[PDB]
Formats: C-alpha cells, structure tokens, sequence
RNA sequence: GGUCCGGCCGGGAACUCAAAGGAGACUGCCAGUGAUAAACUGGAGGAAGGUGGGGAUGACGUCAAGUCAUCAUGGCCCUUACGACCAGGGCUACACACGUGCUACAAUGGCGCAUACAAAGAGAAGCGACCUCGCGAGAGCAAGCGGACCUCAUAAAGUGCGUCGUAGUCCGGAUUGGAGUCUGCAACUCGACUCCAUGAAGUCGGAAUCGCUAGUAAUCGUGGAUCAGAAUGCCACGGUGA
RNA sequence: GCGAAGAACCUUACCUGGUCUUGACAUCCACGGAAGUUUUCAGAGAUGAGAAUGUGCCUUCGGGAACCGUGAGACAGGUGC
C-alpha cells in the first residue's frame, strides 16, 4: 500500500484512457455515471465472455462501447444476436442509440485482466495457488511477454494468517514511464474470504 | 436579530393559540415548535415547550414577547 | 546542495590530526592513495607534538 | 555543512552611496521583509550623524563601525566535564557583520522616540567609544583575552590565510 | 511532570488512575527531572498493553509493556522506563 | 463570419480535428483566419488519498481543456454545409457561431 | 474641560479627547464636532468657553455616563429577571453569544482558579 | 534606427526600445521619477547604462507589465542589456562580467502539500 | 452506505423537484417589497409551513453516487474522493491525470 | 493615418502573450590532478554547468501500524427489532489538562487623505456590471457572460502628505448591551456580517521546544474546493524579501 | 485545524418521545387500479381520514408495459462485533 498505480501514472504518456468523451461541467458527472453503469452492467453480464477492457466513446449524443474480449464468439453469440441483446439494454441505461463493437485480443495470455480472471476463477474452484500463480508466469514467458509479476494475497488455503506471494520473471520496471506495463487486479471470493490477485505484464519500451 | 420581515410561528401554533384563547384559559399547551416567537395574544398562557425529553411549562409574561419559545426552556442540564 | 569540502586532501590532514591526538599510535588507519596517505601521516606526526605539549 | 563550499552570490550596492557594506547594513535592520523603510531609517540616521558629527557620512559610519568591530571571539567548547570558551580570531568577513549586528541590536534597545534617532545616537556613541556596542565589544575582548590560554587542536581556523 | 492518562478500550477507573499516578511520580522523583508523561492503555482481546512517552530535557523516550491484568503491564512499563532513564541520565552526565 | 471554437482534452487530437477543418474550409471557399490557440483551462483536483486518517497524504490532479478558433471570414454555402455531416473525432467538442 | 459630567483631558485633539465619556467613541465623537461646527484637530485648551457650552448641550443629545450605565444595568438585570437562556448565562458568568466553553471562555470566566 | 530588447524577471516582462537620442527614459507613458524613480531600487534601471555610456546618447521607451516593483525593475534591467544588441560583444563581452544577462530564473516556489508555505512545516513540538 | 439513507436522498430529490421550482413563487415573488405587503405576504410565510419540509433544496446532502458517502464529495464528478481516485487511476474520468508543476 | 488622445478606430504581425512543434546542457570543449581509468578542481562559451530550480515517481520488507463507519468480504449477532419513518434535542455541554493556529503587546507603528504595481482561479436554479436608496452589511431595477471579451474584482504591504510623542496611550478588539442585513421552512439552544456603544488580558513570554540554506525564512494580500449560509483550517497564487 | 473539502433542520450514525412491520430500498406470486393532479380535517410530524380530477401504448384482451395499493413467505435490511 505504497506504490503508485502503474496504469494511472502513465495515462498521457503510454496508455490510452478508457473513455474518450468531452463533456462540459454541467453534464460531466451524469455523463460519467451512466458511463459507470454500463461498465458494471457489462462486467456482470459478460463474465463468461472473457472480457479484457471496454472503451466508451460519446460522438454527438450517442455512445460506442468497444468490447475488448478474448472469445468474441461467446460475445456475438448465434448470428450476432447477443450484440443487439446487449445494445438494447445499453441504450436503455445510456443516451440512446448505441454502436457497440468488439476488438478481440488474439494473445489472451498477455492481457493482465484475463490472467487475473484466470487465477481468480481457478482459486474459486480451489486449485493450488502455486500451480495457478506459477502457470500464469510460464504461459506468458513462453508466449512472448518481456516481463510479468503475479501477486496473490490473503488467506490462500484457509490459513489463519494472511500472506502474499509473488512470482516475477524477467523485467517489470515500474518506474520507467515509457515502459509499457499492463497492470490489472481481480478478486477471488473464496469460502475463506477474499483473495486479491494483481498482475503486472511488461511488454515493451515505446 | 434575524428575519427582517414578520415574526415566525407555525400554523400548528398560531391556529392552536387562536383556537385555545377564545376557548378559555385551559390546560397547558404541549408545543414542539421551539423556534417560534411569542405573540402578545399569547400572554397569560401556560405553554409547555419541549426541551428534548420534557415539556416544561412556562407562564407567558408581558416581557417575553420579542423572544422565542425555545429561549425559555433549557436543554442541557449542568450540575 | 554543493560540492565536497577540500577534496580529501586537507581533510585527510585533519583526520590524521584528530586520529593522531586521540591515541591511535598504529599509524595504520590511513588512506591508500599517496596524496592522502602522505598527509594523514603528516597530520599524525603533527599531532604527536601536540600530544607532547599537553597531557 | 559537511559538504559544499557553496556557490556564493553577491549583493546590490547602496543607491545613494557607493557602498555594499551599507547595503548589508540595511539588510541587517531590514526586519520583516521590507527594505524601503529600512533605507529611510538608514538615510535618516546618517543625515543626523553628519549634522551631529560634522564629518562626512560614509566615513562617519565607518569610523563609528571600527570601534565596535572585534578581533578575537570566543567559541564555547566542552572536553570531559569542563566547557570552557576558546578564543578564535574573527575572520574579516564575519568581523564587520558581527559589528553591525551589535549596533542594530543596541539600537533596538536604548529606546528613544524614533528608530533613526536611536540608531543615530548609537552610532554617535560608537564614535565616542561610549555606548552599548562598545561595552559588548569590550566584553568579548575581556573574555577571549581572559580565556586566552587555549590555542589548540584542529576544530578551528587551520594554518593561516 | 504532569502526567496524561488515556485508554483504548480500557475504562480508566479512579483506582486505576491513582495507582498509575503514584508509580509514575515515584519513578520521576528517583531518576531525573521529567517534564511531561503520556500513558496509553490498550486492550486487544488478550493482551493488556501499555505505552508511555516521557518528555525529558534530552528528548522523548518511550516504552511498551504487555501483561496479563493491566497492572502487571503498567509495572513492566515503569521498570523499563526507569532503566531507560538511567541510560539517558548519565548519558548526559558522562564527565 | 463563422466563429468555430472547439475544445478537447488532448492536444494531439484537437490539433488533428483542427487540420480536419482547415482542409474543409480551404477545400471549398477561402479566407480562414488560422488555427488560433486559446489559453488552456487547468482544473486541479486535490483529494485525500487514504480512506481514513493520514491527512497529509494527498493526490493532486488536473484536467486540460484545450481550445482552438477557426474564424471563417467569408462563408460559402458549400462551407456552411461542409461544416455539417463532418463532426468526427469524439473527444473534440465544436461550436459554430454566426 | 467639563462636559457630560467629567471630560477632563487636555493637550489632546478634540475628537479623541471627547472619547473619555462613557457613551461616545470615534464615530459619535466626530458627529458631535461635525454637528457643533468645530474642527476635529483642535485642543481642549484651544476651545473657548463659548464653544464648550455649545458642546455640552450637543453631547446632551446622545445618552452618556449615568443614564447609559443604569440603562445597561436595566437590560442585564431585566434578562436575568426573565431567566431566559441569555440571562441564565448572565447569572452564571459564561459566554452569552454561544462561544466555545470547552477550551477558552476565559474573558467572561476570569482568571483560572485551579 | 531603433533597437529592441525584451527582458523579463520574476513573473514580470518588459519591452525595451532604445534609440539614439537624448537621456530620457519613458516607462508606460510616464517618466522614471514619476513611475518609481524615488521608490525602491531606482538604480537598477540606470545601472546597465553605467558600465556603458548613456548620458544624452540614447532615449528609452519601455513598457513593462506584470509582477511588482522590483520585478519590473529587474525586468527592465534585463531588457536594456538585451537591447544593447547593436552595441555588440565589445559591450556584451564586458557586460557578462557584472551580471546583467543572466535571466535570474529564480521564481517563487509552489506550495507543497502538508507544508504551509513550501518549506515551513506545522511544528511537531514537545511543548 | 445504508440503503435507507440512499433512498432518503432520492426521496428528497423527488419532492425537491416536485414542489419548489414550481411553488418558489411563495417566496421569490410574493415575499418581496411591492404594493402587496399586506396579509398576502403573511399568508405566504404562513403558507410555507403547510408544504412538506423535505421539499426545500437545502435538505440535500449531495452524496456520492456509487457509495452514498456524505463527506468528501466533488460536485464536478459526482463521486467521493475514494471512488474518484479508484476510477482516475483506472482511466475512467477522461483527460484526468496526475498533476505536477 | 485618424482621435471624444480611450488600443479608442482604420490598420500592422514586429514585440508582450497564447500554445503546438522544434533547438538547447551532454562534463560537450580547454587547463591541471589522478592507476595512461572512473572521476575531481578551475576556466571559457552560454539563458542556464556538473542529477540547472521544483514536482511526480516509495525497492525487499517492518510496525500481526490505520481503515469491517468509503467500499467489498469470511465468520458471528438482531430480524414485530441492533431494521424503517417523523418532531424536538445533542454532536456546540465545562471545576480543568494537552496539541495546532489567528490576533496582539505597538512609533520598522496606529489613524485620515491621495496614489502605484500581480499571478493564479471560479461562474447557469450561477457570477452578477452600471444606475438609484441606505452610515453600512445590503436592497430595487438590470445589462453582459457557459467565458484571453462579462462578472467576482478596489490587490495589500508600498509610496507622498498630515497627526499621534511612549502612555494601557489615537496600542490591542476580547467581552457585553442596543439596532439591523443576508441565507434558508426555520439563525433560541447554535450561522455569518454591518452600525453605535462597551474597552478585558496583554508592555515580547520561566523550565522546556520547533521550522528554515534563497526567491527560502519572515511578512502582505488574492483565489479555489466543500457550500443555501457558515474559514483564523486546508489547497493554490503572486508582492516585498533577509 | 485528523476521517470531516465546511453538525441550525438535513447531515446524524446518539438521546427522549410518537409510529410501521415483507417493510424506506430490490426481486418472485396473486388481486384490484392508469399513473398523475387540486383541496380539506386532525396531529409535532410521520401518518390516518377524505373530497374532486384523470384515463394511451395491443387486442392475446381477468391484458403486454410503466406506475400505485393490500396479502403469504423466500427475504430485504444493519454506520452491529
């Protein structure tokens, strides 16, 4: 509880924002509130769809949710119907209409949201956290990440004392601002409590 | 030293006075509106201002007119 | 926030002088370079006389 | 400090007279971050130092200053249980500033009506070898010259200039 | 030396304050001139612990003692403080 | 006579949408008074950073509002409708004035 | 040098010198001289008696020493006789206007006896 | 003809136009004496015109704005030396030595958080 | 933070938009200086007690809209100081980033 | 060029400035010292010279430090009450103790008149010119401005003149009385401000203690957030300036 | 001068009283009713009693919606540890 958020320290430099709308000060708050509710709603609903990150833009009294996922077939479903099934409930709780898109990642072993969701689900179905936490590092390093650091925290096997472990391999330079680090954090609600998982994935320098 | 125009009373104190003055000097009036002033047609009444756990009665005297009802009913008790 | 004071040359002197006065008759805690060891020992031998003149 | 013979900056000279010593003197009694009224105190005091002394003002201030500048200054040291003062020679940059600090403090005492009258009278008695800052000067010389028997080790004022 | 009792989850009774004050006064008289003393009593479900901070001319000095009944912890803390004081006292005598 | 003022959050995106309108108003018609920059609004937000005590630990923030003018001197009817149906680069907000 | 009952300073300017009357300060003291045709920077020795008598009935308009003291005593004793909250604070020597009493309260309190 | 030097100092910027003329100095359509020439440090606008000569040689039209008294004064002191650009490094080589060409980039510091006025800290004291 | 309090806030929004800004004429038009300062004005300051007390805009607390936290709010964002750091470091508030000068 | 000499108007794109892109500072060059090394010391040039000034950035860990009242959550407990609604009160109590600040104790000043110079920011159920009324806080009418334009908004210390002549004083502005204003259903408990009056302690602070190395300390004012109203706090900005 | 970037009511979590119990907030089942809007009485108000006004989205039509009341629980709720 002493480090800066490595996605937030580099928001103009390397990473893009998850929202690319301008709103003047009279509608900025509500324009951020509905922006929150479609992220909560899509995150709750598409939990099996392996969603990486959703980007919301607002061109001219409309909205676009670009859904970054690993398996877009579960997202569009049969024929593309589930896109419109999402689009009706997006347009109900946002400013109607909606143009949602899919932007799949073809290398889901390098996305920090999907690694943390992987370790999260495997801890929910009670696997050994050295096997999961170590297998994520293996699967990134034999596929092309320049660095990775996974850390789990909590009870982790019903212990009465919480502890953390972390299995870095390679370079994760958190202070270099040009260094591209995808950091993300997920939470596993096991029957002994909450186990927090956070993963850094370093890819390149520019 | 506030409220430039007109004193303040509630309707449940104004109508309750104008009801209970023409109906004779009677039982002490339980009042919760501490924040209301004391009009000159309230002189001679035993009103019981609520202080938080009581309804303490105070006989309205002629000098009490410019004040408010909560001014003559203390809340905190010291020693 | 600026640069070092008397760049070990006559700081090496007064280290040998303080170490000369406070006993340390080793003469075996100096520097190892010549231009600093020479006057660590220089301050040492200038401190032996200042030990004879006092208690 | 431990490090840093520091990169030193100079000061602006005085406007009315060609002196940086005088500008340092304005910066001494420049209380509370306010230079202009301290300049009015200094000019208003050197004028009546000229009329109450006859001679010129810069030489009036400097002759009035060299009777309170010191030569030896004590430094308190402790070895073991004793804590005696050891006379070090004052360096001639510290010398006149240490004089002007005593002039300005002795003018903040002495209380007359105005600050220019207090400082004017205090510089007058500093010319007369009579006032307060000459008593503090002679106190410093009496206790350094009284404790003169200490010339030692290394913690003060290496070999020469 | 004034002394300042406070308690986290420990209800400081008047008999508790009399004893602690007496013990502190006795220690202050015995070792050094002490300016101010803060006492903190904590209970954490098992451990009756006590903290004390003495402000003395040299500076702050602190001690902490866990016990069984609060009284024991206080006694330990006071002895620790006395030991610390002996060290500070002739640490600034050192003739 | 058309006063086109547009504001956005990113300078390297508003300078893209400005070049997406000078080539319009010079592609048809003429007489545009340049991509005029205006002063940047710098809304700063200082928040407490812990969920409780530690008042002195804070976090300082700012958003940037970048503004650009266009100033079409003489409008053409291809220009006033050339402003229409071309309002892209969401993130940039535009206002036309007459 | 005798208006309203006392007025005895001299070598002072007039508008400051009138302010030793219990009931006048630097605004009403300027109202007296501006309403009685006297410049504000003159001295009480410099006034002639044919001006000072025109200042005595001038300051006889606004309420002065004795009437103001028994008047303020009538106000405070009136509030203490009603026994309201304010007069209840006046009967006990605590701040009336609603100041802090946990810590300071010390002008109305006095010195600190323990 | 006419020669220009900008000059700025401590959140205060000058515009100095020097011409071969009389010995008059005009600041913001005022004279020097009726702008600050009896106020604090009036010597620091005539001061770079002392190591060079100015007597009835060059008149100055100066418009300084922003900042305060001595900020505008040091701004003009930098602007005059910048305006000695046609009077070359024969003069600016001998004008490096006495200062006058460093911008003197000491600005006021920002107030840091937790600290009261960027160095002052709120007194953790034992009494 | 206490769904009771959270629903109480939206109740006060509902009545605060229902009654006033439609019956603000009782004070912003009637309770003024004019040639109508008779017992119509006393009928007005008499009248505002009949209205629901939870209809004034000054019983609002302007809470966070993800937690309902009463203290530490930002009118620009609609979020409390914890949740706006949580979404700022995530990359939600557009254009917002860490400041240094 | 014109001028009600007001950037006011035609006009100009130099300059301030705006803010996008670049250049620039790297021990790059020179002399000496050093193991011919890293480096150090000094010099030149330059706006800046040795990580230029400042910020952001907090390694592995410790303190079973803080937070179950931001949130989330394992367990336990209540579920005609530890839940829910309303009125009034309390959170503001006061023999006392401690901490952090503001204002002072004055002549480097108080007061009165005149007058010069900032940066940063905020604004739509909002900021609110000008003009009338009021001693004043403010009120009525009411333009303009989602803003380099309009408004908040007179910067103050400073400076020139006059007075006060070292006293509890023309210092200090606490407390209390009277009369008001504004906000809001509503200023009693308990708001802020104005006016008249009142005029306390305090004459520079024992033992002990803190911050600060340069645009810093110390003083002087300005703005913002939170906010119906309510900063002596916090967060920012400039002035003077050791 | 810490959460609190601002406790008159609200906030508010505490106290005294006045009330409600599938509830102030969410879903599932059934039955009625458009929702909504003006006003009166009592009461400190919550509340309880009323008085008028009001009626489309699809024809499956006791509806499909939105919204409101009563009923059974599964529950909801808890700034409680």
């Amino acid at each position: 509880g002493q480090k800066v958020h490595p996605n937030g320290i580099r928001l103009g430099i390397v990473k893009p924002w998850n929202s690319t709308w301008f709103a003047n000060t009279k509608e900025f708050a509500d324009n951020l509130d509905s922006d929150f509710k479609v992220r909560q709603y899509l995150t709750k609903e598409l939990a099996k769809a392996s969603v990486s990150r959703i980007v919301i833009e607002r061109p001219a009294k409309s909205i676009r949710v670009t859904i970054h996922t690993a398996r877009p077939g579960i997202v569009i479903g049969k024929k593309g119907e589930d896109v419109e099934k999402l689009r009706k409930v997006v347009a109900d709780i946002a400013g109607v209409p909606a143009q949602i898109n899919i932007a799949e990642v073809r290398k889901p072993e390098l996305d920090a949201k999907l690694v943390a969701d992987s370790i999260t689900s495997q801890l929910e179905r009670r696997v050994m956290f050295r096997r999961a936490m170590k297998r994520a590092v293996q699967n990134a390093m034999r596929l092309g990440a320049k660095g990775i650091k996974v850390e789990v925290s909590g009870r982790l096997g019903g212990a009465e004392i919480a502890r953390t472990e972390w299995y870095r391999e390679g370079r994760v330079p958190l202070h270099t601002l040009r260094a591209d680090i995808d950091y993300n954090t997920s939470e596993a609600h096991t029957t002994y409590g909450v186990i927090g998982v956070k993963v850094w994935i370093f890819k390149g320098e520019i | 030293r506030s409220l430039k125009k007109g004193p303040f009373i509630d309707l449940h104190l104004l109508k309750k006075v104008e009801k209970a003055v023409e109906s004779g000097d009677k039982k002490p009036l339980r009042t919760w509106s501490r924040r209301s002033t004391i009009f000159p047609n309230m002189i001679g009444l035993t009103i019981a201002v609520h202080n938080g756990r009581q309804h303490v009665p105070v006989f309205v005297t002629d000098e009490m007119v410019g004040h408010k009802l909560g001014e003559f009913a203390p809340t905190r008790t010291y020693r | 926030m600026k640069r070092q004071k008397r760049d070990r040359l006559e700081r090496a002197h007064q280290r040998g002088y303080q170490a000369g006065i406070a006993g340390r008759s080793k003469e075996m805690c100096p520097y190892q370079t010549l231009n600093q060891r020479s006057q660590w020992l220089g301050g040492w031998r200038e401190a032996m006389a200042d030990r004879v003149v006092m208690a | 400090p431990r490090r840093r013979v520091i990169g030193q900056r100079k000061i602006l000279p005085d406007p009315k007279f060609g002196s940086e010593l005088l500008a340092k003197f304005v910066n001494i009694l420049m209380v509370d971050g306010k230079k202009s009224t301290a300049e009015s105190i200094v000019y208003s005091a050197l004028e009546t130092l000229a009329q109450r002394s006859g001679k010129s003002e810069l030489e009036a201030f400097e002759v009035a200053l060299e009777n309170v500048r010191p030569t030896v200054e004590v430094k308190s040291r402790r070895v073991g249980g004793s804590t005696y003062q050891v006379p070090v020679e004052v360096r001639p940059v510290r010398r006149n500033a240490l004089a002007m600090r005593w002039i300005v403090e002795a003018a903040r005492k002495r209380g007359d009506k105005s600050m220019a009258l207090r400082l004017a009278n205090e510089l007058s008695d500093a010319a007369e070898n009579k006032g307060t800052a000459v008593k503090k000067r002679e106190d410093v010389h009496r206790m350094a010259e009284a404790n003169k028997a200490f010339a030692h080790y290394a913690w003060l004022s290496l070999r020469s200039a | 030396m004034q002394l300042n009792i406070t308690g986290n989850n420990v209800e400081i009774t008047e008999a508790l304050r009399e004893f602690v004050t007496a013990k502190f006064a006795k220690l202050e008289q015995y070792f050094d001139r002490i300016n101010q003393v803060y006492v903190v009593l904590k209970v954490e479900k098992v451990t009756h612990t006590s903290d004390a901070t003495l402000h003395v001319d040299g500076g702050e000095l602190h001690a902490s003692a866990e016990g069984q009944d609060m009284y024991a912890a206080i006694d330990g803390l006071i002895d620790k403080l006395a030991r610390q004081l002996t060290k500070h006292k002739d640490k600034l005598k050192q003739h | 006579r058309i006063r086109i003022r547009l504001k956005a959050f990113d300078h390297r995106l508003i300078d893209q949408a400005t070049a997406e309108i000078v080539e319009t108003a010079k592609r048809t018609g003429a007489q545009v008074r340049g991509p005029i920059p205006l002063p940047t609004r710098k809304e700063r937000f200082t928040v407490l950073i812990s969920p409780h005590v530690n008042k002195d630990a804070r976090d300082q923030y700012e958003i940037r509002t970048h503004l650009r003018l266009v100033d079409i001197v003489e409008p053409t009817e291809k220009t006033v409708d050339a402003l229409m149906r071309l309002d892209l680069a969401a993130g940039v907000d535009v206002q036309i004035s007459l | 040098a005798r208006i309203a009952g006392i007025n005895i300073p001299d070598h002072k300017h007039a508008v400051i010198a009138l302010t030793s009357i219990y009931g006048v300060g630097k605004t009403r003291s300027k109202a007296i001289l501006a309403a009685a045709g006297i410049a504000e920077d003159v001295k009480i020795s410099e006034l002639s008696e044919g001006q000072i008598d025109t200042l005595r009935d001038e300051v006889a308009k606004f309420v002065v020493e004795g009437d103001l003291r028994r008047e303020i005593s009538m106000s405070i004793k009136r509030l203490m006789d009603l026994g309201c909250y304010r007069g209840l604070r006046h009967r006990r020597g605590l701040p009336v206007r609603g100041q802090r009493t946990k810590t300071n309260a010390r002008t109305r309190k006095g010195p600190r006896k323990p | 003809n006419q020669y220009y030097g900008t000059g700025r100092r401590k959140s205060s910027a000058a515009r100095v136009f020097i011409k071969p003329g009389n010995g008059k100095i005009v600041i913001n359509q005022r004279s020097l004496e009726q702008y600050f020439g009896r106020e604090t440090a009036r010597m620091v606008v005539r001061q770079p015109l002392e190591l060079v000569d100015m007597v009835e040689k060059l008149d100055l039209y100066i418009t300084v704005k922003g900042g305060g008294i001595s900020g505008q004064a040091g701004a003009i002191r930098h602007g005059i030396t910048r305006a000695l650009m046609e009077y070359d490094e024969s003069l600016r080589s001998e004008l490096r030595k006495a200062g006058f060409v460093t911008r003197d980039a000491r600005q006021v510091e920002r107030k840091k958080v937790g600290l009261r006025k960027a160095r002052r800290r709120p007194q953790f004291s034992k009494r | 933070a206490k769904q009771s309090m959270k629903a109480r806030e939206v109740k006060r929004v509902a009545l605060a938009d229902k009654y006033f800004a439609k019956r603000a004429e009782l004070k912003a038009i009637i309770s003024d200086v004019n040639a109508a300062s008779d017992e119509d004005r006393w009928n007005a300051v008499l009248k505002l007690q009949t209205l629901p007390r939870d209809s004034s805009p000054s019983r609002q607390r302007n809470r966070c809209r993800q937690t309902g936290r009463p203290h530490g709010f930002l009118r620009k964002f609609g979020l409390s100081r914890i949740k706006v750091r949580e979404a700022a470091m995530r990359g939600e508030i557009p254009g917002l980033k860490k400041a240094s000068w």
